């Protein structure tokens, strides 16, 4: 292949798994202009991978578009002239007719297990059925057919990782979320980022299987009193939270909005410690071998959201006994106290 | 012109009527005199400083006179950040 | 009897520069325009004449008293508290919308009336 | 404008049909609205000539000639009524203004605002083809940044 689309959905989180995957396609062939037809807020993860072109806004996940926009991208993916399309949106047919209409060599998709993906096999070259229907349940991997499928061995070895989830900040970024720092009370070096805010914004990049993945206040009071401070700044999704958490933890913490993910990977990247929940931030924090502490709602998510916690030797995954992310809030103090310092 | 007329409610009028017209050939006249003011305008103003399309507001940043270049440029410069990013990882970040 | 014990400290300071108390004893919850009414102490102010509020129901922002150490027995902002005003200090509720409670009630609610035109800012300890 | 990093999305879509304005409680009227702003005193002299010819001024490419033929054209063809009625000899007079008027627009000055966007990478005075007939620099091909230093 020589240009490879991505119709790719599910907003920060599916967005940013699928980096991996990216760089995969760019190290089985030696040159691929890569494009990205994703929807809002998974446009902007694109920033972070220094492999692709394009990265168009589509929302492939609604179904049931304006004509206009659905003729006006059909065309778009026709005139660039594709040689693999690699959706992932989890359709079948009637998005498969979409993969098909694009003049694509090699159309790939995933397909629900209903009987919704009737006819996807007439229009796709693999076929790709999955679980659970809300595909990020299935965690960090999420892609593990779609990575199987690529660089399957014909000639060479897979080679399906390459140090997983190489995210990469620009320095005009880096600049500008220095300056959002150092205007809070934090230094360049010793300063610890949070990204767990009980909001309701879609910029906290949660997931799209995950529901209690956002922790309370008051309990995030209690845990960063547990913790003599380290200068943690906050990460809200939205200015609303601010006026809150003064309320709630005091007015001496400082706050940085940080919406878009790739100033979030410029704060993790000059931040010495991560203490998110289950975010895009903790796998911004096992990018670049930063120390996460990793909260969770349960153990299972948390296997399934980080698999490769034994690789990188920091981030020490916490979860909750019972669910509905009710911690202990003790233990997490002390190996925090461990891995930060 | 002046006619008197008779109403049985309120009064009399007066009416005058002066039936005009700007006639044929001033109507002509008029539409060569605006059009010659358009020649005048559009060379005249053509050949004025203008002030939006000069600065490196709209020509320094894209400014081809589009209305694409907005567009296609916040859809440019995202690649030419990830290639100069790419760039810099050729080289060990 | 159950006597819950309001204090209603006035806006304007006296003379000596010290605010004034005035401890009313009014009797159970039913509301707060009510029993400063009831017991006549200043809760509109320049507002007092007949038809300049809208005496009881919510439709103006006249009746506002800033509330503080009220975190104990009131009702929540009945979401006309929540939309008539809406960029306050929050411990500002109007009178005949807020109610302290029940009959059986006992309490130390203190409400400076007139917040607006007050030269004083009541330094309230953070929350939480 | 540029937006070098991917701009923030708004959580709050304000409403289809209500303007983006700020509210009145945020209104600080008189200064914003200019209702209680100008205050005589601060103002300057000037009255109607001394700012008009300035605006003129202000905005204007026209030469000696170029611009005096402008500032009698008009007053020519407001004559060729009310004075006589010659007919064609104003089209003649009025076609022999434009094209004059587009010969003397191939001006000496070129302003690089005229250019291509892609010519706007730096030192571009250096390129100079207000004197230079038949170029010969094959720059606007636009696929390739050349080195034009020299
Ligand atoms: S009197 Fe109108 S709000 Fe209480």
């Amino acid at each position: 292949v020589r240009r490879c689309c991505c119709v790719i959905s599910g907003g920060v989180y599916e967005n940013l798994l699928f980096f991996p995957t990216i760089q995969l396609i760019k190290d089985r062939y030696p040159g691929v202009q890569v494009d990205i037809l994703t929807t809002e807020r998974g446009k902007q993860t694109y920033e972070l991978n220094k492999n692709v072109r394009w990265a168009n806004v589509y929302d492939p996940d609604d179904h049931w578009p304006e004509p206009a926009e659905y003729t006006d991208m059909i065309g778009l993916l026709k005139g660039r002239y594709y040689d693999m399309v690699l959706s992932t949106k989890l359709a079948g047919l009637g998005h498969a007719a979409f993969l098909f209409m694009t003049t694509a060599r090699d159309r790939v998709s995933y397909i629900y297990p209903n009987v919704n993906s009737a006819g996807a096999g007439l229009m796709l070259s693999e076929t790709f059925t999955a679980e659970n229907t809300n595909l990020s349940e299935l965690g960090y991997s999420m892609y593990t057919q779609m990575e199987d499928w690529l660089g399957r061995p014909f000639r060479s070895v897979p080679r399906t990782p390459l140090l997983p989830l190489r995210v990469s900040i620009s320095r005009k970024v880096k600049e500008v979320v220095a300056a959002k720092y150092r205007n809070a009370g934090a230094v360049t070096g010793k300063f610890i980022v949070i990204h767990g805010i009980e909001s309701d914004s879609k910029a906290s990049m949660q997931s799209k299987g995950d529901a209690d993945s956002l922790l309370s206040l008051e309990k995030w009071a209690k845990i960063i009193k547990g913790v003599r401070g380290f200068k943690p700044v906050f990460v809200i999704p939205h200015e609303k939270e601010r006026e809150n958490v003064e309320d709630f933890v005091g007015d001496d913490t400082s706050i940085v909005f940080i919406t878009t993910p790739g100033q979030l990977a410029a704060l993790i990247n000059d931040s010495a410690g991560v203490i998110a929940t289950n975010t895009a931030a903790i796998q911004l924090a096992n990018a670049r071998d930063k120390p996460c502490i990793g909260l969770f709602s349960s153990e299972e998510k948390g296997k399934l959201f980080v698999p490769y916690a034994e690789e990188k030797s920091n981030c020490v995954i916490i979860a909750s006994k019972t669910g509905k992310l009710a911690d202990i809030d003790i233990g997490t103090v002390k190996n925090a106290m461990q891995v930060f310092e | 012109a002046v006619m008197v007329q008779q109403i049985e409610g309120m009064r009399d009028i007066i009416t005058e009527k002066h039936v005009w017209h700007l006639s044929d050939k001033a109507i002509k006249n008029v539409y060569m005199f605006y059009i010659m003011f358009t020649c005048w305008g559009c060379l005249y103003f053509g050949s004025a400083k203008d002030p939006f399309y000069d600065s490196e507001e709209y020509r320094g940043d894209g400014g081809d006179g589009t209305g694409y270049w907005v567009y296609e440029t916040v859809c440019i410069s995202p690649f030419l950040i990830l290639l100069g990013k790419k760039e810099k990882n050729l080289e060990m970040h | 009897p159950p006597a819950v014990d309001f204090a209603f400290v006035h806006s304007v300071l006296l003379p000596d520069g010290t605010p004034d108390v005035h401890w009313r004893r009014a009797n159970g919850g039913q509301k707060l325009r009510d029993i400063m009414l009831d017991s006549n102490i200043e809760l509109y102010g320049p507002y007092s004449k007949p038809l300049s509020n809208c005496a009881g129901v919510g439709t103006c922002a006249t009746c506002m008293v800033e509330i503080v150490n009220g975190k104990e027995l009131l009702n929540p902002r009945t979401d006309i508290e929540k939309e008539k005003l809406k960029r306050k200090p929050k411990n500002w509720r109007l009178a005949c919308q807020t109610n302290v409670g029940n009959p059986d009630s006992t309490g130390l609610v203190v409400i400076q009336q007139l917040p607006e035109w007050k030269a004083h800012e009541w330094n309230i300890p953070k929350n939480i | 404008g540029l937006s070098q990093i991917e701009p923030d999305i708004n959580e709050d879509p304000i409403g289809q049909f209500e303007t983006n304005s700020i509210e009145m409680e945020d209104f600080k009227y008189g200064y914003y609205d200019g209702a209680h702003t100008y205050y005589e005193g601060e103002v300057q002299k000037g009255t109607f000539w001394g700012a008009i010819a300035d605006d003129i001024a202000a905005v204007d490419q026209t030469n000696g000639f170029q611009g005096l033929i402008s500032c009698m054209f008009l007053p020519a063809i407001a004559l060729g009524m009310y004075f006589d009625a010659p007919g064609e000899y104003l089209f003649i007079g009025a076609a022999l203004f434009t094209v004059v008027f587009c010969i003397i627009e191939m001006d000496k000055p070129d302003q690089p605002h005229n250019f291509e966007p892609q010519i706007y990478k730096l030192e571009r005075g250096a390129r100079d083809k207000l004197i230079n007939d038949y170029n010969t620099m094959s720059i606007w091909d636009f696929n390739d940044k050349y080195g034009d230093v020299w």
